[PDB]
């Protein structure tokens, strides 16, 4: 089916404490794969799934090396932008950056992805040309400017047309047995009295992957997304997700309310209602 | 696998 | 920009009694990076815990996930607490198995 490969990509400084911290992690899909905390004598990029360990010794040195230069880039990054914001080097600041791709089922780049933020905010984000750049105010008009002149896009537009695309096949297929395999979701009601008039009926959706759900509650085939409770999706820690919905119904009406739960690993969607 | 960045803001 | 945390505290599997399971704190949609994530069982700090690497989300706000592996019982009492820049007291979230 469908699927991306992205960087993800952390630097804060630390002032009066040491160098800035780095931390750089990968993802196929919703799957953690590579690691890199910069915080070690002799820090190095390490595996998170399993697919990935087979990569040879040139691969992880590769990597490392990359890792390495990505952090002082960041700790020159994070210098520059003091002076385009008259800054003191007394403050914390963030630095994050995240790029990928996504490929469709035919196994061709659907779209790519460059940006950065500062202080949690939008810095400069490659557009969807992969070839055009959009500036959020004029500090990152400044870097815009320089990364035109370098020709920054098409360098990376080659990367992402190319080995992104490419690498995201070759994880996919050593991979296959647990990347291309949607993990559906257990699902079951559960009753909570609040008091002798009112209770919440609790819609959960346990042990799926990717984590993409959808989680409805109806009441006589009418949506009560107005008022349902609906939790963030979160991980289970064994890599499939968890999420739940409720609502707070009067005492006796229970059985009109049904959840509905929409997974790709599902496959039609499924209606539950509390059995006692 | 990533790509290089050895200079850049 | 500074983003509170959403906290969310549960265990990898419906608790069991007596059953070994995992006992998670999710910290979420936070901005700086900066937190400090503590479990406690009877008020007491869990020395295993470990976390995720950190990583953020669309709009730049970071997530981590710390766990530790536990055995839930009727009587211990477990929470998550959690200090950040935008938290002028730490914040302790009750762990309920039915959440």
């Amino acid at each position: 089916g469908s699927h991306s490969m992205r960087y993800f990509h952390t630097s804060v400084s630390r002032p009066g404490r040491g160098e800035p911290r780095f931390i750089t992690v990968g993802y196929v899909d919703d799957t953690l794969f590579v690691r890199f905390d910069s915080d070690a004598a002799s820090p190095r990029e390490e595996p998170r799934a399993p697919w990935i360990e087979q990569e040879g010794p040139e691969y992880w040195d590769r990597e490392t090396q990359i890792c390495k230069a990505k952090a002082q880039t960041d700790r020159e990054d994070l210098r520059t932008l003091l002076r385009y914001y008259n800054q003191s080097e007394a403050g914390s600041h963030t630095l994050q950056n995240m790029y990928g791709c996504d490929v469709g089922p035919d196994g061709r780049l659907l779209r790519g992805y460059h940006q950065h933020a500062y202080d949690g905010k939008d810095y400069i984000a490659l557009n969807e040309d992969l070839s055009s750049w959009t500036a959020a105010d004029t500090a990152a008009q400044i870097t815009q400017r320089k990364w035109e002149a370098a020709r920054v896009a098409e360098q990376l537009r080659a990367y992402l047309e190319g080995e992104c695309v490419e690498w995201l096949r070759r994880y996919l297929e050593n991979g296959k047995e647990t990347l291309q395999r949607a993990d559906p979701p257990k699902t079951h009601v559960t009753h909570h009295p609040i008091s002798d008039h009112e209770a919440t009926l609790r819609c959960w959706a346990l042990g799926f992957y990717p984590a993409e759900i959808t989680l409805t509650w109806q009441r006589d085939g009418e949506d009560q997304t107005q008022d349902t409770e609906l939790v963030e999706t979160r991980p289970a820690g064994d890599r499939t997700f968890q999420k739940w919905a409720a609502v707070v119904v009067p005492s006796g009406e229970e059985q009109r309310y049904t959840c509905h739960v929409q997974h790709e690993g599902l496959p039609k969607p499924l209606t539950l209602r509390w059995e006692p | 696998r990533r790509k290089w960045r050895r200079w850049x803001l | 920009i500074q983003r509170t945390p959403k906290i969310q505290v549960y265990s990898r599997h419906p608790a069991e009694n007596g059953k070994s399971n995992f006992l998670n704190c999710y910290v979420s949609g936070f901005h700086p990076s900066d937190i400090e994530v503590d479990l406690l069982k009877n008020g007491e700090r869990i020395e295993k815990v470990e976390h995720s690497d950190l990583s953020f989300s669309k709009d730049w706000s970071f997530y981590l996930l710390y766990y530790t592996e536990f055995t839930p019982t009727e009587k211990d009492e477990y929470a998550c607490r959690v200090n950040h820049v935008t938290l002028s007291q730490p914040k302790i979230v009750k762990w309920d198995r039915d959440m």
